[PDB]
């Protein structure tokens, strides 16, 4: 129901939020990995 | 010297002298079957199933002796009050007497062992060390326990040649050792259902039978021979004592 | 001199004991202590504790075994009013009223302190570091709050802690009906002191043993491998780190020896003084959380928790204990 | 220095629920029954 | 970023919501009233 | 025939045999990519 | 007689800490 | 071989070590622990008990508990898909499925740590003596959590996971187990207060025998985890211990043994009589004092005394404690002194 | 050490000592039957519980 | 010695950090505060609200009576509200 | 005090023969 | 449950049987050093 | 031929005192269980 | 009355043991091994055996 969505909207955003701001440093982790 | 909590390690390297000393507990555990029923029987009053049976009494290891069969004393009375019935030798003072006349030949196995510790079957041929190859030994006495167990299911609790067990009304009015039939349903599975004890040990021996072969014949895996560290006698004592625990706690929840 | 040789031996390091000022108090008084208890355990007759002329039984040839015996408290008519044997009648007068108590606890109390002092004086006398009389002074303020404390803010002797393992039991259900101090967060420090000493000294036992140097064979005790004074250290602080850091992860593990001694000394000292003080302020009546009837609903129905459980528990020991010496409603004393 | 590890999510299933609970936690005290 | 000052926020936020919770226990739910 | 609770006995069973799949999967997966030396 | 058992195992124990003080094995 | 390269990868020196322990441990431990931090907060326990015991609902941290599953469960698992709740969530939580939930996750996590302190101890090089102490722990437990409600009709008399809650605990096994009187309880109070004991007493004497080997007032800084030498001095603690008490340590590996034999043996002990207690097996009495006290109205010692008090605790509480069996005991027969 | 007619009659069965199967051996068939009688344990148990119920199993003295 | 992993010093420090995570604390703390303030944490547990502990002539505890129709049960229980 | 008649053998065997056990071993350590 | 002790304590003396009379004398401390081998003990994993 | 596993036993004063201490201690604590 | 006789017994325990620790501090600074024992110079390591 609505009140599901209520709760999970900060959290995705933040989630979001934060897998913008760390994207280029982690694809460079995962990329030094590959080895 | 050694403390006195490690005074029994002597018989690491001693196959002789641990068998020897295994002798001797078993004669003392027997010797305590005797010793506990005589005992018994010298206190127990017969004369009333109805409101003073055994278990109002203190009985310990009469319960046992009738749960597998015995049920009457060779000076006539039966534990169900039934008067003019011949128990023969098994009486319960027949199987006290048996377990002492074996603790006393145990007692002098233990003394033999003892003395003759040191026999070549306990050398390794090649290296002219004490060795047991446990792997092979544990298949042999699985082996050994797969037989007596279908033996005692198949036998003794079918009724086909032995007395059968202990069995009774849903509130145990009129029981009485009778011949239990094999249940192989699901229901065998019931704790409640004395068919699914005799089913249990027949399909078990059975399984006891075909994994002892097994492990008479094909060597351990050298992994796992290093990782539970199988020529070392002790992790037998580890896994033994922990399989004898989870016997000792569903005997007493059941 | 002769006072300087006397002076000299109460103060010397060559007694098999160490005498010293504060254990010329201490003998005598503990001697005297525990001479009257071990008497008064055996033989005492019945003493009447609550003051309402039905006398308690506590001793041996009385009909009581190791569990049920103790020196009783003295009467609630006597209170906190000082009893020696001098102010009674008769021995037989002063037996039926508790004294054998208070000339216990209160030699007790006075040996123990100066136990306490001793340990302070022969440290002193060794060139050792002074504290360890600062660790004991947690039992004793305990001691302290159970023979002395609880009686005074409460107003009578009485309600000291009888000398017996039954009796001991009956102070700690009667407290609880009193004071509720399973609810009293300084009960609960002292559990988290007791049982958090218990761990760690299991812990610090287990980690060392751990790291125990291979200096035996298998034919003889680990033990043998120490030898009284030497200066190598007998285990591997390193590898006892190495495993303890990763069992948590390493910075919650000690690398210090003196670090780590110093959390063993502190951790239950300080938890045993609050319990030590909780005992102390619950005899002015300063009691454990109260939260019966906290939770209600809507309409105004009490919804019960678990507090409301263990108060129902304290009203069966409140309306049972002293059962004949209350004749008012409220239990004021 | 890697940014994702073994701790990383350790530290994050600790953390993000209490975070959680304490904001439902927060919002109980203002329950009136 | 000074640790010390994040030292400081952290608690002072500790502070502050065990604050709200010992208030929470004298108004609306648990309260006796 | 199979009963209400046997069907939740292998509802259990399947269950717990994809949690130790998927938790055992993963695992021999990121210990193939992350070897040691 | 129980009374005697009692006050016979502690009496043991007080000559027990008696040997175990003054009879011990030195430490060297 | 994927077996080898999955025990490089779960054996690598991390922050927090895995191990193949872990695969047990982790997930079990975080949701037993979980699951306690859920129930506290948001689950009730007014259809098993009839009690409030979320903060949700009111409670504070010291009333919180997970609770124990109605009597009418017996002692079923009480499993989420099992025939009770039958998958439903909501249903689930209502009926105490979070208890064995959080009893058996926590069960089997006890089992990963200690398999834990096992595989670490054989990595690192030591002697595996801190998961052999660390069985006194699981043997309290065991008897506590599952053996003592096997024994009973339920897992409702077991401990419910909460502060006050496990008060009631204590309080329920004194006025119906006389829990006081039994000596292998008293055995597990001589261990945990004698480790107390040996811990505040070891640590200070090793603190106040300290040798001089820095020149700071804090004495701390002079350790080096590196040094060889002891870091204290055994022959001048002897010497004082000696003179004070009697008797002192002079062997420092028989006396870190002797901390770990006391507080581990102690629990061992208090595990014991649990066992007997399940099946109600108790110390609660002394039958020669009973018989003189029957016959002899004036004979009244501190053991009759405690036993008034346990029957006092006994019919006030039961009503509300045993919801279960419909109690209602009229004012008339409850037990009371004067005036109170 | 010392033969007797015992002995010798039973010493091909202590003559094995330390042999082993190559490698893994028959590890994967132990694991097979390993989880197979743990899913029979706890049918078992779960049917002693009463957590398992099936028909014509009346768990009870009846 | 230092296992590998960046410290916590240099990460709670950081600017990158606090730029990711006073967003994401806050969101979380917002999500739960939801999670009441919405009444679903009531719903998803089943635990009552003030209003849903009886009704309102009614002082009998809901009790579980029985072992294997439990669930229909306390459904009967909500329904009598 | 109507105790069990048995305590005290209980009691005494309880005590002795672990202490002549104790007692059997230090001496014979001593002697060697 | 007086069993269990025993299997841990003979399943510890099992396992851990080469060092029961006392971890190694010689033994480095950079087996302890987080950090310094990839793999917990394994003097092959070196960085 | 002797047997090569033997090997003596020995209990030092110290472990006579705190056996015997321990012993005396659970008959103190057990007896008046014993004597009910 | 409650409230200032717990808060002062607290304050006056703890003074107690504020006495203890800084008298006997006192005491070894003056003497001179308030740090802890020189090896080189152990008083007990030259005073005889108890036994
Ligand atoms: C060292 C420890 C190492 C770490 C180990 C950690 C492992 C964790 C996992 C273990 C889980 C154990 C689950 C036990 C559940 C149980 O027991 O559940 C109990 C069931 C029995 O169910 C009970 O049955 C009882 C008796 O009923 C019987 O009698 C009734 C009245 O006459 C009726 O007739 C009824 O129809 C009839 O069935 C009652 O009905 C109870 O309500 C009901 O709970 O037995 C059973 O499942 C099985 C019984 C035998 C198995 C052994 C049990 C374990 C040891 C217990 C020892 C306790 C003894 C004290
Ligand atoms: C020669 C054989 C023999 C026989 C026929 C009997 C017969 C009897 N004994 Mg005696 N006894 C014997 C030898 C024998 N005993 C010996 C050698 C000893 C010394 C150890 C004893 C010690 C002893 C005691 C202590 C007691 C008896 C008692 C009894 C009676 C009850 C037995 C019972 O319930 O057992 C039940 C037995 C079991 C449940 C065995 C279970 C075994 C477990 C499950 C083994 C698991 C491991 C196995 C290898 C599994 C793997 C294989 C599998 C896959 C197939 C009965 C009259 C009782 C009595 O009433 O005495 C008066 C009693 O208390 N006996
Ligand atoms: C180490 C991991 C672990 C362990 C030991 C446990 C253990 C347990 N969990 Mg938990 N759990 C875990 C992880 C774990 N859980 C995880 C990661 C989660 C989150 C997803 C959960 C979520 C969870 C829930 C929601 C519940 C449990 C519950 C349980 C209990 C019941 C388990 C059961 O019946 O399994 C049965 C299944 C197996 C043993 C699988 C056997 C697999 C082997 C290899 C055989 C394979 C057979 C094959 C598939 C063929 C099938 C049959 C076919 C021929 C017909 C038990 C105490 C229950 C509980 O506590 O209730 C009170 C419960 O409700 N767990
Ligand atoms: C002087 C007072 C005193 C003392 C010292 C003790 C001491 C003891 N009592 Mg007793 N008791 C007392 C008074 C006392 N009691 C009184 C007056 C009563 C009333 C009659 C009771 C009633 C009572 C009961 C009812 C019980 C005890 C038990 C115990 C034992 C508990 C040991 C323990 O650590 O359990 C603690 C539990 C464990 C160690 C289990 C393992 C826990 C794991 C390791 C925890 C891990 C947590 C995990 C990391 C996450 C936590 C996170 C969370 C905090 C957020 C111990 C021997 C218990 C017992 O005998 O058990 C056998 C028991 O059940 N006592
Ligand atoms: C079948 C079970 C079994 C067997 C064969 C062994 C065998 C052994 N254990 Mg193990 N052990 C077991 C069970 C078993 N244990 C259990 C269940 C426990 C927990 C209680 C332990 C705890 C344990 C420890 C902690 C140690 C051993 C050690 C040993 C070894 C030396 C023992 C010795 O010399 O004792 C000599 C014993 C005495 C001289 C007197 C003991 C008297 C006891 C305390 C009370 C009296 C009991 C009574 C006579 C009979 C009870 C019968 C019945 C209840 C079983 C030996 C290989 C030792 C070891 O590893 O050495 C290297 C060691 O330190 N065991
Ligand atoms: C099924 C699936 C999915 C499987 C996958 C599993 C998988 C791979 C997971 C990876 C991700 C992962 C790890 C997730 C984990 C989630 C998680 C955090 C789970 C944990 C849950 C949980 C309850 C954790 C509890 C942690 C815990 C026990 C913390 C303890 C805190 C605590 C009490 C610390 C006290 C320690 C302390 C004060 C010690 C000093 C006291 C003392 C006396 C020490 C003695 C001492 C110390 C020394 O120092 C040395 C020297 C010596 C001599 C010595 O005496
Ligand atoms: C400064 C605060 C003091 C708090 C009370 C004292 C705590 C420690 C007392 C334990 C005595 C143990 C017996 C001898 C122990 C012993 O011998 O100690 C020895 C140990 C080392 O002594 P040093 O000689 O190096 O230092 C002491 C002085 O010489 C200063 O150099 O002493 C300390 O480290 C004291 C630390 C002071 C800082 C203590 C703060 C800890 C308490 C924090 C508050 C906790 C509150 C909990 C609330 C629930
Ligand atoms: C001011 C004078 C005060 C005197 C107080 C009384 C002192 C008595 C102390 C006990 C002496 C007996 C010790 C025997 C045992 C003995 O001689 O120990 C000697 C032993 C010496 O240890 P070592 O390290 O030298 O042992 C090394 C090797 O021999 C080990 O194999 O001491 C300990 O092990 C400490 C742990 C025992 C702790 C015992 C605590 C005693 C508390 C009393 C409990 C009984 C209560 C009875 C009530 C009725
Ligand atoms: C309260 C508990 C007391 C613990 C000690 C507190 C240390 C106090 C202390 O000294 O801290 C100091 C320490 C310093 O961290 P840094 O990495 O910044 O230090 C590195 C510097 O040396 C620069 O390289 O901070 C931590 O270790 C925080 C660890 C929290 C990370 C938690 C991760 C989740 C762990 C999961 C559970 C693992 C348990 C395993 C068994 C289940
Ligand atoms: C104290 C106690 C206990 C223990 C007990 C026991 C351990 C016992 C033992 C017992 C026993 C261990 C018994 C035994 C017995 C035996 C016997 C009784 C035997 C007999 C034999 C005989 C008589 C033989 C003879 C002979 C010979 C030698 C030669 C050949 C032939 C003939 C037969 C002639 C318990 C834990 C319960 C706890 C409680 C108390
Ligand atoms: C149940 C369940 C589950 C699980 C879940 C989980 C896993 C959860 C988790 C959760 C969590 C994980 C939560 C958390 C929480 C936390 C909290 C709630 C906290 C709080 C805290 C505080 C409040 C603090 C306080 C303090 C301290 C303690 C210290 C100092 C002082 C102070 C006061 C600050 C699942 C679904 C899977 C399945 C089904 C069942
Ligand atoms: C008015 C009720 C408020 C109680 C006190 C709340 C703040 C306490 C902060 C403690 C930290
Ligand atoms: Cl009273
Ligand atoms: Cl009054
Ligand atoms: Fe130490």
């Amino acid at each position: 129901d609505w009140r599901v969505l209520v709760v999970l909207l900060p959290v995705l955003l933040a989630a979001g939020w934060a897998v913008r701001n760390i994207l280029p440093y982690a694809v460079k982790q995962v990329q030094k990995l590959l080895q | 010297g050694l403390p006195w909590y490690r005074v029994h390690t002597v018989l690491i390297n001693d196959p002789g002298r641990l068998i020897a000393a295994h002798l001797m507990h078993t004669a003392l555990v027997a010797g305590w079957a005797g010793s506990m029923a005589l005992y018994e029987l010298a206190t127990f009053d017969p004369s009333d199933p109805v409101l003073n049976p055994m278990w109002r009494q203190g009985m310990f290891v009469l319960p046992f002796m009738a749960r597998l069969g015995v049920t009457g004393s060779w000076s006539g009375w039966s534990i169900t009050g039934e008067t003019g019935i011949d128990p023969g030798f098994w009486s319960f003072e027949g199987v006290a007497l048996a377990h002492i006349v074996l603790s006393g030949l145990l007692f002098l196995a233990a003394c033999w062992h003892w003395v003759y510790w040191d026999l070549e079957l306990f050398r390794d041929p090649r290296t002219g060390e004490p060795a047991l190859d446990l792997p092979k030994m544990f298949g042999i006495h699985l082996f050994l326990a797969g037989l007596l167990c279908f033996g005692f299911g198949a036998f003794h609790l079918t009724g086909l040649f032995g007395p059968g067990m202990w069995v009774s009304d849903p509130y145990g009015l009129t029981g009485s050792v009778q011949p239990v039939a094999p249940e192989w349903g699901p229901d065998g599975f019931n704790p409640y259902n004395p068919g699914g004890v005799v089913a249990h040990h027949i399909a078990a021996g059975i399984v006891g039978i075909i994994a002892g072969l097994f492990h008479i014949l094909v060597r351990p895996p050298q992994r796992l021979y290093k990782a539970l560290r199988m020529g070392n006698i002790e992790t037998v004592l580890s896994s033994s004592i922990a399989a004898v625990f989870f016997a000792a706690f569903v005997v007493a929840g059941t | 001199n002769l006072w300087e040789r006397f002076c000299n031996w109460v103060t010397s390091t060559d007694n098999r004991l160490y005498v010293g000022w504060f254990g010329v108090i201490m003998i005598p008084t503990l001697l005297a202590a525990t001479i009257c208890f071990v008497i008064a355990f055996i033989a005492a007759p019945p003493v009447d504790i609550d003051g309402i002329r039905e006398p308690v039984s506590g001793s041996l040839l009385y009909g009581n075994n190791i569990i049920t015996g103790a020196v009783v408290p003295s009467s609630n008519a006597i209170g906190l009013h000082f009893y020696p044997i001098w102010e009674a009648a008769s021995l037989d007068e002063w037996l039926y009223n508790g004294g054998p108590y208070q000339l216990i606890i209160f030699h007790f109390l006075l040996g123990a302190s100066c136990y306490m002092g001793r340990q302070w004086e022969l440290s002193y006398r060794l060139g050792m570091r002074p504290w360890i009389c600062v660790a004991y002074s947690a039992p004793l303020a305990s001691a302290f709050a159970v023979f002395l404390i609880y009686p005074i803010g409460q107003g009578s002797f009485s309600d000291g802690m009888p000398l017996g393992i039954s009796g001991t039991f009956n102070f700690m259900i009667v407290f609880q009906a009193e004071h509720n101090i399973l609810m009293h967060p300084f009960h609960q420090l002292g559990v988290a002191g007791v049982f958090g000493g218990a761990l760690f000294c299991a812990m610090h036992g287990s980690l060392v043993t751990s790291s125990l140097i291979r200096e035996t064979t298998e034919t003889e005790s680990a033990n043998y491998g120490y030898k009284f004074g030497q200066e190598e250290e007998t285990y591997n602080i390193v590898a006892a780190h190495g495993y303890f850091g990763r069992l948590i992860f390493q910075y919650a593990s000690f690398n210090n020896s003196r670090s780590l001694h110093f959390f063993l000394a502190a951790w239950p000292v300080v938890g045993v003084w609050f319990t030590a003080l909780g005992i102390s302020t619950m005899a002015f009546n300063l009691n454990g959380f109260n939260f019966n009837h906290s939770v209600i609903d809507a309409k105004g129905n009490v919804i019960n928790t678990w507090a409301d459980i263990i108060n129902r528990a304290n009203l069966g020991m409140e309306v049972m204990h002293e059962r004949n010496a209350h004749n008012f409603p409220l239990d004021l004393a | 220095y890697p940014i994702f590890t073994v701790r990383w999510v350790a530290v994050h299933t600790l953390a993000v629920p209490t975070i959680f609970f304490l904001g439902a936690i927060a919002a109980m005290q203002f329950i009136q029954r | 970023i000074p640790l010390w000052i994040v030292a400081t926020v952290a608690g002072m936020g500790v502070i502050v919501i065990v604050g709200l919770f010992f208030y929470g226990a004298y108004a609306g739910l648990g309260s006796s009233l | 025939t199979i009963t209400p609770s046997l069907k939740g006995f292998f509802i259990g069973l399947l269950s717990g045999a994809v949690v130790l799949g998927l938790t055992f999967a993963v695992l021999i997966a990121i210990s193939q990519i992350d070897k040691v030396q | 007689m129980e009374t005697i058992t009692y006050v016979f195992i502690f009496a043991c124990i007080i000559a027990l800490f008696f040997f175990a003080i003054f009879f011990r094995e030195p430490p060297r | 071989g994927w077996f080898d390269i999955l025990d490089d990868w779960l054996k690598r020196d991390r922050f927090v070590f895995v191990g193949w322990s872990g695969i047990l441990l982790f997930p079990c431990a975080y949701l037993a622990l979980g699951g306690w931090l859920t129930g506290t907060t948001f689950v009730t326990s007014w259809y098993t008990h009839g009690l409030a015991s979320s903060y949700l609902e009111g409670c504070n941290f010291l009333t919180v508990a997970v609770s124990t599953p109605a009597n009418s469960m017996g002692h079923s698992l009480l499993l989420l898909w099992g025939p009770e709740a039958q998958g439903d969530f909501t249903r689930w939580c209502q009926l105490g499925g979070l208890w064995t939930f959080i009893a058996l996750h926590g069960a089997f996590g006890l089992i990963g740590f200690m398999l834990r302190q096992f595989e670490i101890a054989r990595l690192v090089g030591v002697r595996p003596y801190n998961a052999i102490a660390f069985s006194a722990p699981i043997a309290v437990f065991v008897s506590v959590f599952l053996i003592y409600p096997l024994g009973q009709s339920s897992w409702f008399f077991a401990p419910s996971f909460g502060v006050a809650a496990i008060f009631r605990f204590l309080l329920f096994f004194q006025g119906f187990h006389n829990w006081t009187l039994n000596p292998f309880h008293m055995m597990g109070v001589a261990g945990v207060l004698g480790g107390a004991l040996l811990c505040a007493i070891h640590g200070a004497t090793v603190e106040n025998t300290l040798f001089q080997d820095g020149e700071g007032a804090s004495t701390f800084r002079a350790f080096n985890p590196t040094q060889a030498e002891e870091t204290y001095s055994m022959v001048t603690a002897n010497r004082f211990w000696s003179q004070i008490f009697g008797i002192a340590f002079s062997n420092k590996r028989w006396l870190h043994f002797f901390m770990l034999f006391v507080p581990v043996t102690g629990l061992w002990m208090s595990a014991i009589g649990v066992v007997g207690l399940a099946l109600n097996l108790r110390s609660y009495d002394f039958i020669s004092q009973e018989i003189r006290a029957a016959e002899d109205p004036e004979f009244e010692t501190f053991y009759t005394k405690n036993l008034l008090l346990n029957e006092g605790i006994r019919a006030w509480m039961a009503p509300q404690d045993q919801p279960h069996e419909n109690f209602v005991f009229p004012e008339e027969v409850l037990p009371r002194g004067n005036a109170l | 050490a010392r033969r007797t007619w015992l002995g010798d009659i039973l010493r091909p069965l202590n003559s094995e000592y330390g042999k082993v199967a190559p490698g893994w051996g028959t590890t994967p068939l132990m694991a097979v039957f390993m989880g197979l009688f743990l899913v029979f344990l706890l049918i078992i148990l779960e049917i002693y519980n009463s957590t398992l119920i099936l028909d014509g199993v009346n768990v009870s003295w009846k | 010695g230092t296992t590998g992993e960046r410290p916590f010093s240099d990460i709670i420090t950081s600017v990158r950090y606090w730029v990711i995570h006073s967003i994401t604390i806050p969101a979380l703390f917002i999500a739960g505060w939801l999670f009441v303030s919405t009444g679903l944490a009531y719903d998803v547990f089943g635990t009552p609200r003030p209003d849903s502990y009886y009704a309102q002539e009614q002082r009998s505890i809901p009790l579980v009576t029985d072992r294997f129709e439990a669930k229909q049960q306390v459904e009967t229980f909500l329904e009598q509200l | 005090m109507e105790v069990n008649q048995l305590g005290l053998i209980a009691t005494a065997l309880f005590v002795l023969v672990p202490s002549v056990f104790l007692i059997i071993l230090y001496v014979q350590t001593e002697s060697q | 449950l007086l069993f269990f002790f025993g299997h841990i304590w003979h399943g510890a003396r099992t396992l851990f049987r080469d060092v029961f009379s006392g971890i190694d004398p010689e033994l480095s401390p950079e087996q302890v050093e987080w950090g310094f081998y990839q793999k917990v003990g394994d003097v092959t994993t070196r960085r | 031929e002797p047997n090569p596993n033997r090997q003596p036993v020995e209990l030092n004063r110290t472990s006579l005192y705190l056996g015997l201490l321990l012993i005396l201690v659970l008959a103190l604590l057990f007896s008046s269980y014993f004597f009910n | 009355r409650s409230w200032l006789a717990t808060s002062h017994f607290v304050l006056a325990f703890f003074f107690l043991v504020g006495h203890l620790w800084h008298a006997g501090r006192a005491r070894a600074a003056a003497a001179g091994f308030e740090k802890g024992i020189d090896r080189e110079s152990e008083p007990v390591l030259s005073m005889p055996s108890l036994d």
